[PDB]
């Protein structure tokens, strides 16, 4: 550890952070019951334990074996794959259902507060859990990523038709939704505007929405993208080699680090958390 | 000659009177004896029960003879009576009107009241060979929102209603047999005495009046607060009271003295108080703030024994049983913590 | 007892000046948003003036905006409304209402007769 | 106008009903409350921290 | 016995369960409603035109499959410190202000001082409140017959003139739509002196059309949970 102890010390604190943020959600969601009775906090929820899952069996493995440059549990490699996929799909696959949950809440709040019940919040957390499930347990039964030194990308007939239906349409409805909370959020601006405006007689507010969106958004785009864009390219070899893609996915999997610092900033997390 | 002007003054002058009597036996206080009982210490209690059922905030609860079964009101037009020893929902009675802010359990655990904004105080039967709970008696004769009551027994309750009047209800025929008339402010709160023979109240003119249930007139008159008196509770021996206001200050009043012994007051705390409840032996004074915490003040020292975590909302309603066991303390968030 | 004496007042020419001074006794003063509230003869009480705290959220009526003026001493626990250029219309019992709940921004002390902290009225009036 | 002097009588009767009463010392007062505080604080679970065997809440 | 009361009081606890998960469900589609005034300020109006419905103590309404709890007020007392925090879990504060009753006493300014004590309260100032400047058919003429004038009991009409961002009524003299939109803003000044962000005014004009008016009250609630929650998700 003379070159390799930064990355390696990055890493560890990668994890301890990703541990700490998913753990006090966690206990913050599973002690008090201002964060677990509302409806929109269930999203919140179901996002903090992928979030812990994949740091508890799918990040130390990959630091460790980055670190140590071979691979532990060489005869495990088709399951730690398997891990990884079911942890970070679901992670993605809850973002896009908290998006989703937040559209309903910003466009129709009385259609959300009638049709997406906690039955229903549960109902859409569990088709998330099943669509990581379809995308990462079945193809590896029936080894779908190949074409024990576990680096390589992903297989080219399965690469296409995973990170589509896991990141791409998923990211696909997140901009979407994101795009019309922010045409909504412009909109009430623009009322909150002409009514304060015109009581002392707009931008400001404005650029708070956008702000927030980049945060919660921009980041985890900037995040999982410059990952996905290659898992999409990198089969179908100027792509990059498999050493600097690990950074690539290393840069993706903090966006699971800064989830607890993302969706549960709110003061509602941040009271339960100062207590914590 | 001026009738209005004189006659004001006839009262003015009567209250000096009744202000240098109350001074002249007031040549020590509660704190001059300070020094002769040990302190209490600061002890935290922590949420045995928790009671998670409510829809709405809890703005009223009451507790049992039998400090098992305790009843609280909400918002949501649900009066759902918990068991705190096993943390079961008894019963969970449809209020006809939503908006709530009393509750009454009775001494024997058949009947139970309800009313708030509808200015009708329903009571409910419990005990009941029907089945499921209906409304047993509506106590309709009020002109203001009825903000509490307490069951002196199955056949006649006192209500504090909204309209500067509390009233001796009956729930045998339906009717006020008296009126207690005198408060300037509307009423918010009144607790019934271990004896259950005279009763006080405490209003929004920082002036518990105390009252006799029998006679149906005002026995005395307590103006030590200073702002809306919102809860209130008698001395477990039966002679004195707690009040708790919107002053941020808790003060308790002895019915033989007429005027304040020891108020309760820090400048660490500066909301009101909305729930004030005596433990078994009264040394303890529950103190239910507007700052999401209950204060457990000392009722010799006046100083808070630990305030009480948990609650996020104002905390709206709060009682100690009957032989002190535990204090279940709801809050504006739709739950109740059960501290012991 | 929450006692509020306003001393003052009488019968004076529309359009000259006037004080009240309301003795503030029996609570903080310098803790409840004390306020200015009057009732002309056949009318309901209407609110007149309003003061913070300490002094800063100085507000006052239509009727009144830049004629009276109030100010507040936590020092001696006593509300003055300094009024200036009287009306006709000033004919009214000008009560000492007090903002209930202390370290709030928020009272309903503007209600009808018999409420709990108010002034025990002074008859302010004009000629004619 | 008779509604004001009618609650000036009430106040003018409640005032004199209550000022001929038997307004003991604040003293006595305290004496009694501590007294009673001393003799039921040992039934009283609140006061002294009880333990779980006879609290069914802990 | 060991597990013969106690099975009967846990199933008994679990079908009250059952019942208030299924109740929870309707009240948070029942969005409650406070209508008040400063006293007979038009509210009757509101309620006779409000889904054509123990006398005025509440009345609910349904449309868009959305219902509604409007709680009326008009039988409680005048002094309101109390009764008021009961809505403290309400949804929107339908403040029914009379806006032509500022000669007649004042009560516009009664109404402003309401309006202030209900914005920044303790309880109700995480609530909007939908105001309804009722009276509008009288107030169509009360500025020109000059027997009511805004600035007999408001001096800023002087330094107040018609806002670029107003919508006047087809058919409206300049003065109408000057003095309604003093009062709209005199509401607004106060409305957005808190400076929280949790509750914003929705200032309405009433009894002037004698239209759908709970369809105003179901758009102002959409916009009223829209900002909550963009305030939950810190988005606004
Ligand atoms: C360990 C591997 C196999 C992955 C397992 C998936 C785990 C992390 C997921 C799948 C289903 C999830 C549960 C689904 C529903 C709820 C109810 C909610 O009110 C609290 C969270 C809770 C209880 C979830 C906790 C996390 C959960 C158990
Ligand atoms: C490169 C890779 C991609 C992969 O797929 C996805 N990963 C993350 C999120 C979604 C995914 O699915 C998507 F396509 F929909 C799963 C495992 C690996 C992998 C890693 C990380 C490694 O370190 N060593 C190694 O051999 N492999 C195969």
């Amino acid at each position: 550890f003379s070159v390799r102890i930064l990355t390696a010390c990055f890493l560890s604190l990668l994890i301890l952070s990703t541990l700490l943020g998913n753990t006090l959600v966690c206990a913050a969601v599973i002690r008090f019951r201002h964060l677990r009775s509302k409806v929109t906090n269930f999203f919140v929820i179901s996002l903090a334990v992928s979030d812990l899952l994949v740091a508890v069996l799918v990040m130390p493995w990959k630091a460790v074996a980055e670190i140590a440059g071979f691979w532990p549990f060489g005869s495990f490699c088709n399951i730690w794959v398997a891990f990884d996929i079911m942890c970070s799909t679901a992670s993605i696959l809850n973002l896009c259902v908290i998006s989703v949950d937040r559209y309903w809440a910003i466009s129709s709040p009385f259609r959300y507060e009638r049709k997406m019940t906690p039955k229903a919040a549960f109902i859409l957390i569990s088709v998330a859990w099943t669509l990581s499930v379809l995308i990462s347990f079945i193809p590896v039964q029936l080894s779908w990523h190949k074409a024990d030194n576990c680096d390589s990308s992903l297989s080219r007939t399965y690469a296409i038709s995973s990170s589509v239906i896991s990141f791409y349409i998923p990211v696909a409805i997140m901009i979407v939704t994101y795009t019309r909370i922010y045409r909504i959020a412009q909109k009430q601006i623009r009322r909150i505007a002409a009514l304060e405006r015109a009581a002392v007689h707009s931008f400001k507010r404005e650029t708070k929405v956008l702000k927030t969106l980049s945060v919660i958004m921009g980041v985890f785009v900037c995040c999982w993208l410059p990952f996905f864009i290659l898992n999409c390219i990198l089969p179908f070899c100027f792509c990059i080699d498999s050493n600097t893609f690990d950074v690539f996915v290393w840069f993706g999997w903090a966006n699971s680090s800064l989830n607890p610092i993302i969706y549960a900033f709110n003061a509602d997390f941040r009271k339960a958390f100062s207590t914590l | 000659g001026s009738e209005l002007d004189q006659l004001r003054q006839e009262a003015e002058q009567l209250k000096n009177q009744i202000r240098d009597a109350r001074k002249a036996c007031a040549d020590a206080t509660l704190s001059q004896i300070t020094n002769n009982i040990d302190p209490v210490g600061r002890i935290q209690m922590r949420t045995r029960r928790t009671l998670r059922g409510h829809l709405a905030k809890i703005y009223a609860m009451h507790w049992g003879t039998d400090s098992r079964l305790l009843v609280s009101a909400s918002q949501d037009g649900k009066l759902i009576i918990w068991d705190s020893y096993t943390t079961n929902k008894v019963h969970a009675i449809p209020l006809r009107s939503s908006w709530v802010m009393t509750c009454a359990y009775a001494p024997s655990g058949n009947y139970v009241a309800c009313g708030g904004l509808d200015n009708i105080c329903s009571i409910y039967n419990l005990k009941t060979r029907e089945g499921n709970v209906r409304v047993s008696r509506e106590l309709a004769g009020h002109t203001g929102y009825l903000s509490c009551c307490r069951f002196l027994d199955d056949n006649q309750i006192v209500t504090s209603s909204g309209d500067t009047t509390c009233a001796l209800w009956d729930i045998e025929t339906g009717q006020q047999t008296t009126t207690f008339t005198g408060h300037t402010g509307d009423v918010m709160s009144l607790s019934l005495a271990p004896d259950t023979r005279l009763f006080v109240s405490g209003a929004c003119d920082a002036s518990a009046k105390l009252w006799d249930v029998r006679e149906g007139m005002c026995r005395q008159t307590f103006t030590g607060h200073e702002s809306d008196i919102n809860a209130i509770c008698f001395f477990p021996n039966g002679n004195a009271f707690a009040t708790g206001s919107d002053d941020a200050t808790c003060r308790l009043f002895d019915l033989r003295a007429d005027q304040e012994l020891m108020t309760y007051s820090h400048d660490n705390i500066i909301c009101g108080i909305t729930s004030v409840s005596f433990s078994k032996s009264g040394r303890l004074l529950l103190a239910g703030y507007d700052d999401f915490n209950c204060n457990v003040w000392d009722a010799l020292k006046a100083d808070r024994a630990g305030v009480l975590a948990g609650h996020d909302n104002r905390v709206s309603c709060l009682g100690v049983t009957d032989d002190g066991m535990a204090v279940a303390t709801g809050s504006w968030d739709s739950f109740l913590k059960i501290w012991n | 007892q929450v006692q509020l004496q306003e001393s003052g007042g009488g019968l004076v020419q529309p359009g000259g000046s006037l004080r009240l001074s309301c003795a503030a006794s029996g609570f903080t003063f310098s803790n409840y948003k004390m306020n200015w509230v009057r009732q002309a003869p056949g009318k309901g009480l209407e609110w007149v003036s309003d003061i913070s705290q300490s002094g800063a959220s100085i507000s006052y009526t239509g009727s009144v905006k830049g004629r009276f003026t109030i100010s507040r001493d936590n020092a001696k626990n006593t509300l003055y409304l300094q009024m200036n250029s009287l009306k006709p219309e000033d004919t009214a019992v000008y009560y000492c209402a007090r903002c209930p709940a202390p370290f709030t921004r928020d009272c309903f002390d503007v209600t009808s007769t018999t409420y709990a902290y108010r002034g025990q009225g002074t008859q302010v009036t004009v000629s004619s | 106008n008779t509604a004001s002097i009618a609650q000036a009588r009430k106040l003018v009767e409640q005032l004199k009903m209550e000022a001929n009463i038997d307004r003991i010392k604040v003293s006595k007062a305290a004496a009694d409350l501590m007294a009673y505080c001393e003799a039921h604080a040992k039934e009283d679970p609140l006061l002294t921290p009880v333990p779980a065997s006879e609290n069914p809440f802990r | 016995d060991q597990r013969n009361e106690e099975k009967a009081q846990r199933e008994a606890n679990k079908k009250i369960e059952k019942q208030l998960q299924k109740d929870k469900q309707v009240y948070r589609a029942t969005h409650r409603l406070l209508l008040l005034g400063a006293g007979e300020s038009g509210k009757s109006t509101i309620v006779k035109q409000m889904r054509i419905l123990t006398g005025i103590f509440e009345t609910k309404f349904q449309v868009d499959k959305v219902n509604f709890h409007m709680f009326d007020v008009g039988a409680q007392r005048d002094e309101r410190r109390k009764w008021i925090q009961c809505f403290n879990d309400v949804t929107a504060i339908i403040f029914v202000v009379a806006s032509s009753s500022y000669n007649m006493t004042n009560r516009l300014q009664e109404a402003l001082n309401l309006f202030k004590s209900i914005w920044n309260n303790r309880w109700l100032r995480t609530i909007s409140v939908i105001l309804f400047l009722n009276k509008q058919d009288l107030l169509a003429e009360k500025v020109l017959a000059g027997k009511s004038k805004i600035e007999d009991y408001f001096p800023e009409f002087a330094r107040y003139t018609t806002p670029e961002d107003a919508t006047p009524e087809p058919g409206e003299d300049p003065r109408v739509t000057r003095a309604k939109y003093f009062i709209r803003d005199e509401f607004l000044r106060i409305s957005t002196a808190s400076g929280d962000g949790r509750h914003y005014c929705y200032p309405h004009f009433t009894c002037s059309v004698d239209t759908e008016n709970i369809r105003r009250v179901f758009n102002d609630c959409r916009d009223i949970i829209q900002r909550m929650h963009l305030r939950q998700y810190e988005l606004l």
